[PDB]
C-alpha cells in the first residue's frame, strides 16, 4: 500500500526537479549577481571620494 | 487608430495596447475593444505599438472608444520623465498647504497628485 | 560560522512562559485520566 | 524516549542546517542557499513590522520566527514517505496554540491591566447591545483560542490520511485484473496531484500561522 | 485514533515544549543575529 | 450495542456536510482580492495582508465542524 | 470646484523636475479679473 | 591619499566577501550589530536601501 | 442506548449549521477588500467596522457549534 | 419514552438548521455598510444608525430560531 | 455487523455532500480571474499567483470532506 | 443482506447530490468567458485557455464526488 | 422487499441532482444575453462557446440523470 505512497513520493520529486530546481537556480543567481553588482558598486563610489 | 491629444499637443491623434486609469480603476483597450465612455483621473497611461512601450503621467482627461474605433483620450498634459525631485520638494509644499487650507479642495487635489507622484 | 549575540528579551517572554507552566500541570493531570480510560 | 522525540531532534538539527552550512561562512555577497533565509528574513520582517509594528514589533521578532520556521520544517519533514505524526499529533500543536493564546491572554492582562476587558468591550455601540457584544466577544477571543491550533493539525492531518486512503485503493486497482492494470497510473497521477498541493499547502499555513499569532498580538498590544 | 490517543501524552509533549524552548533561545541568540551582521555589513558598504 | 455504533458512524456523516459552506467562502474572498488588484493594481500591498487574514478566519469555521467529525470518527 | 476646475488643479501641479517652458507657465497661470453683473450694476471685478 | 588609493586598488576583498573578513577590518561591524541586538529593532535601513530586499509579500 | 443514538444523531445535523458561518465571514471579507479596492484609503475607518461584522457572523456559527456540544456531552 | 427523549435530541439538531440564514444575514448587511461607505467616505455617519437597526433585525431571526432550539432540548 | 456495516457506506454518501461547495468554490475564483483580466488587460502578472493561491486553498477545503468520505466508505 | 444492498444504492443516490454544485460550477465558468470576451474581443487568446483551465478544474472536483458514486453503486 | 423498495428510493435522491443543472445552463444562457446586448456584435464569436457552456453544464445534469435511470431499472 505503501510503496505506492512513496512512488508518489519519487515522482513528486521528479517533477520538483524538473520544474522547480532550475527556476529556484535562476531566481538565486538573479539576486546574488544583484547584491554583488551593489557591493561592488560601492567600491567604486569610495574610489571617487578619494580622487574627489 | 488611437488618439490621444493634449490642447498644447497631439501624441496618437488601432495602436496596440493602452493602458488607461479611469473612474472604472483601470482599463485596457487592445486592438478593438468595446465602445466605452470613460472619464480619465489623474493617471499614468501606458501606451504600447507593438511592443515598444511609451509611459506618459497624465492629468486625467476622458477616454471614449468610439464605436469606430478611434480611442479618443483628451487630456491637459501627458513623457513620465519630464514630471519626475522638484515635485518632491512641492510635496512638502502641499502638506503645509492642505494644513491651512475651495482652497482646502485644492489642497485635496495636492494630496491626490502627491499620491499620483509616489507612483513615479 | 556560528557568532552569538544575546538579545536579553527572555524576560519579555514572561507572560509566554508562564502559559506554558500552567498548561504543562494540568496536561499532567489531564493525560493521567486518559491513560486510563 | 518516544519515537515522536527522536523526529523532534531530527526537526533541530534540520533547522541548525540552514544557519550553518547554508550560509556560507556568512558571506556578505550571499549563496544561492543563503539566499533563501534571506528572503524568508525580509518577508517575516515585513510582516511582523507590519502586523505587529509599533514600539515593540522587534521583540516579538524572534517568537513569530520560531513559530514560522518550526512549523515550516515540521510540514516538510512530516511529508516524507516514513515519518511520524508530530504535527498529525495534534495534542501538540494545539496545546502550543493554547499556551500561546494564553500567553497573549495573560500579556493582555498584564500590560493593559484590567481595561484589557476593554479589549472584549469592542466599540461604543448603542447601550441595548452593549452587554451582547461583550458575551459573544469573549467568546469569540477563546474561539480564537483552539482556531489557530485546529488550523495546523487539521491541514496536515488531513493530508497523509488523504493520500494513504488512496494508496491503498491504487494498490487493490493494481492488484485486480490487468484490464484494470492497464489505466492503473491515471487515479496514481492524481495521488500525485494531491501531494503537490499538500505540500503547497503547508508552507501556505505555516504563514498562516505566524500571520494569526501576529493578528492575535496586535489586537492584544494594542488595545482593541 | 492511536496517533491522537497513545497513554504517553505527557511524555511526548514534554519532548515537544523541550524543542520550542530550545529553538527559540537558538534563533535568539544565535541564528538572527548573523543575519543581522548581513544588515549591517551591508549598511557599512552602503556608507563605503 | 450496534445502534451506538451505528448512530456514531451516521452522526459523523451528516455533520462533515458543514465544510461546504467554508470552502464557498474561501472562493468569496479570492475572488474579492482578484477583483480589487485588477481594479487598481496599486491595491496590492494594502489588499495582501487583509486577503491572509481573511482567509484563516473563513477557514476556522469549517474546521470546527470537521472537529466535530472527527470527535466522532476517532471517537 | 467643477470637474473640469478639478483636473485644472492638477493640472497645475503636474507642471512641477524643471525644464519648464514658456507655453506651459502661461498654461499654468494667467491673470484675470471675471466682473461680474448684476441686472447694468456691477459686483466690482476680482481676479480669476 | 596617493598611498590609500593604491591601498583600495591591489587589496579589497570584493570577489569573495565574509562577514568574517569585514568584523576583521573593522570592529565597527560587531559593535553596529551588538547596538542593533540591544536596540530590539530588526530593521536596519541599509540593507534596503540600495542592497535589494524582494520578499513574498 | 437509543438516547446515547439521539445524541450522537442530534450533534450531526447541528454541525451542519456551521455551514452559514464558513460563508458569512468570506462575505463580511470580501466588503472589505472590495471597499477598499474602491476607496484606496477607507481601510482605517471600516477596518474595525469589518472586524465587527466578522465577530457576528462568526457568533451565530459559534451558536450552532455550542448547540452541538451541548447535544453531544449533554 | 425512549423515542419522546431522543425526539428532544434530533429535533433540536433539525432546529439549529434555521441559524445558517441570520449569520449570512448579518454579513450582508455589513458587506453593504462597507462597500457604501467605500463610496462616500462621509455617508457614514448618517449609515451607521441604519445599519444597527439592520444588523439587530437580521441577527433576530436566529435568535428566535436559537430559543425554539432551546426549549426543543431542554423543554 | 449488517447494521453498522451499512451506517458505514451510508455515512459516507452523506459526507460526499461536502464536496459541492468545493466545486462551485473553484469557478467562482476562476470567474474572478477571467473577468480581472478582461478587464485591465494585462494585469495576469500580478493576479495570477493570487489565482493559484486562491484555488489550492479552495479546493484543500473540499479535499477535507473527501478525506472523510474515504475514511467512512472503506474505512 | 438486504441492509447492506440497501446502503449501496441509497448511498449512490446520496453521492449523486454533491454533482449538482458541479453543474452550477461549470456554468460559472463560462459566463466569465462571454462576459469576458464581450467586454474585450481580443482578450479572448489569452482567455480562452484560462477558460478551458477553469472548466477542467471544476470539473476535476465534480470527477472526485462522480466516483464516490460510482463506488457506491458498483463495489 | 427492502432491496426494491430501496431502489425506488435511491432513484428519488438522484433526481435531486439535477436542481443544480438547471441553474447552470441558465447562467451560461444570462451571460450570452447580457453579452450580446453588451456588444450588439460580439455574437457570432460567443455563439459556439455559449453552445459548448450549456453542453458541459448540460452533462452533470446527464450523469445525475443516468444514475437516476440505473436505479428504478436496475
Amino acid at each position: 500500500d505503501e510503496s505506492i505512497l512513496l512512488l508518489t513520493f519519487l515522482g513528486f520529486t521528479g517533477l520538483v526537479a524538473k520544474y522547480l530546481a532550475p527556476a529556484y537556480k535562476d531566481f538565486a543567481d538573479a539576486r546574488m549577481k544583484k547584491v554583488s553588482d551593489v557591493l561592488n558598486a560601492s567600491r567604486n563610489k569610495h574610489v571617487e571620494a578619494v580622487k574627489d | 487608430k488611437l488618439q490621444f491629444a493634449l490642447p498644447h499637443e497631439t501624441l496618437y491623434s488601432e495602436v496596440t495596447q493602452v493602458n488607461l486609469p479611469a473612474k472604472s480603476g483601470r482599463i485596457g483597450v487592445l486592438a478593438n475593444h468595446v465602445p466605452t465612455v470613460e472619464q480619465l483621473l489623474p493617471g499614468v497611461v501606458e501606451v504600447m505599438e507593438g511592443s515598444n512601450s511609451k509611459k506618459f503621467f497624465i492629468s486625467g482627461g476622458f477616454a471614449t472608444v468610439q464605436p469606430d474605433s478611434q480611442l479618443c483620450v483628451t487630456a491637459i498634459e501627458a513623457p513620465l520623465e519630464s514630471f519626475s525631485e522638484n515635485i518632491k520638494n512641492l510635496l512638502a509644499e502641499a502638506k503645509k498647504n492642505v494644513s491651512s487650507s475651495r482652497e482646502a479642495a485644492e489642497a485635496a487635489i495636492q494630496v491626490e497628485v502627491l499620491e499620483n507622484l509616489q507612483s513615479v | 560560522m556560528l557568532k552569538r549575540f544575546p538579545t536579553p528579551i527572555l524576560k519579555v517572554y514572561w507572560p509566554f512562559f508562564v502559559a506554558g507552566a500552567a498548561v504543562y500541570y494540568g496536561m499532567s493531570k489531564a493525560a493521567d485520566l486518559s491513560s486510563n480510560t | 524516549l518516544t519515537t515522536f522525540s527522536l523526529y523532534t531532534i531530527i526537526v533541530l538539527l534540520v533547522i541548525t542546517s540552514l544557519y550553518t552550512l547554508t550560509n556560507n561562512n556568512n558571506k556578505i555577497i550571499g549563496s544561492r542557499w543563503l539566499i533563501s533565509q534571506e528572503a524568508i528574513y525580509d518577508t517575516i520582517m515585513n510582516m511582523t513590522k507590519g502586523q505587529i509594528g509599533g514600539k515593540n514589533w522587534g521583540l516579538y521578532f524572534p517568537m513569530i520566527f520560531t513559530l514560522f520556521m518550526f512549523i515550516f520544517i515540521a510540514n516538510l519533514i512530516s511529508m516524507i514517505p516514513y515519518s511520524f505524526a508530530l504535527s498529525a499529533h495534534l495534542v501538540f500543536i494545539i496545546s502550543l496554540s493554547i499556551v500561546i493564546w494564553l500567553g497573549n491572554t495573560i500579556l493582555g492582562l498584564y500590560k493593559h491591566g484590567w481595561v484589557f476587558f476593554s479589549l472584549f468591550v469592542p466599540a461604543g455601540t448603542p447601550l441595548p447591545l452593549v452587554p451582547l457584544l461583550v458575551i459573544i466577544e469573549t467568546l469569540s477571543y477563546f474561539a480564537r483560542a483552539i482556531s489557530l491550533g485546529l488550523r495546523l493539525g487539521s491541514n496536515i492531518l488531513a493530508g497523509h490520511l488523504l493520500m494513504v486512503i488512496l494508496a491503498g485503493l491504487t494498490f487493490n486497482f493494481m492488484l485486480i485484473n490487468l484490464f484494470t492494470l492497464v489505466f492503473g497510473f491515471v487515479p496514481l497521477a492524481m495521488i500525485l496531484a494531491i501531494m503537490m498541493l499538500e505540500f503547497a499547502i503547508g508552507i501556505i499555513q505555516g504563514y498562516v500561522w505566524a500571520i494569526l499569532t501576529a493578528s492575535y498580538l496586535k489586537d492584544a498590544v494594542y488595545l482593541h | 485514533m492511536p496517533q491522537l490517543v497513545p497513554f504517553y501524552f505527557m511524555n511526548q509533549l514534554t519532548y515537544g515544549f523541550l524543542l520550542m524552548i530550545t529553538l527559540l533561545i537558538l534563533f535568539s541568540q544565535f541564528f538572527l543575529p548573523m543575519i543581522l551582521r548581513l544588515y549591517v555589513s551591508r549598511l557599512f558598504i552602503s556608507k563605503l | 450495542m450496534q445502534l451506538v455504533l451505528a448512530a456514531k458512524y451516521i452522526g459523523a456523516g451528516i455533520s462533515t456536510i458543514g465544510l461546504l459552506g467554508a470552502g464557498i467562502g474561501i472562493a468569496i474572498v479570492f475572488a474579492a482580492l482578484i477583483n480589487g488588484v485588477s481594479r487598481n493594481p496599486s491595491i496590492k500591498d494594502t489588499v495582501f495582508p487583509m486577503a491572509i487574514l481573511g482567509f484563516a478566519l473563513s477557514e476556522a469555521t469549517g474546521l470546527f465542524c470537521l472537529m466535530v467529525s472527527f470527535l466522532l470518527l476517532f471517537g | 470646484i467643477s470637474y473640469a476646475a478639478y483636473l485644472n488643479v492638477a493640472a497645475q501641479a503636474i507642471r512641477s523636475t524643471e525644464l519648464q517652458t514658456a507655453s506651459v507657465l502661461n498654461r499654468s497661470q494667467t491673470d484675470a479679473f471675471y466682473t461680474q453683473y448684476k441686472n447694468a450694476s456691477e459686483p466690482t471685478p476680482i481676479t480669476k | 591619499l596617493q598611498s590609500t588609493l593604491d591601498n583600495i586598488q591591489s587589496a579589497r576583498p570584493f570577489d569573495e566577501l565574509t562577514v568574517d573578513d569585514l568584523t576583521k577590518i573593522k570592529p565597527e561591524i560587531d559593535a553596529k550589530v551588538e547596538e542593533m541586538v540591544k536596540k530590539g529593532k530588526w530593521d536596519v535601513p541599509g540593507y534596503k536601501d540600495r542592497f535589494g530586499n524582494l520578499n513574498v509579500m
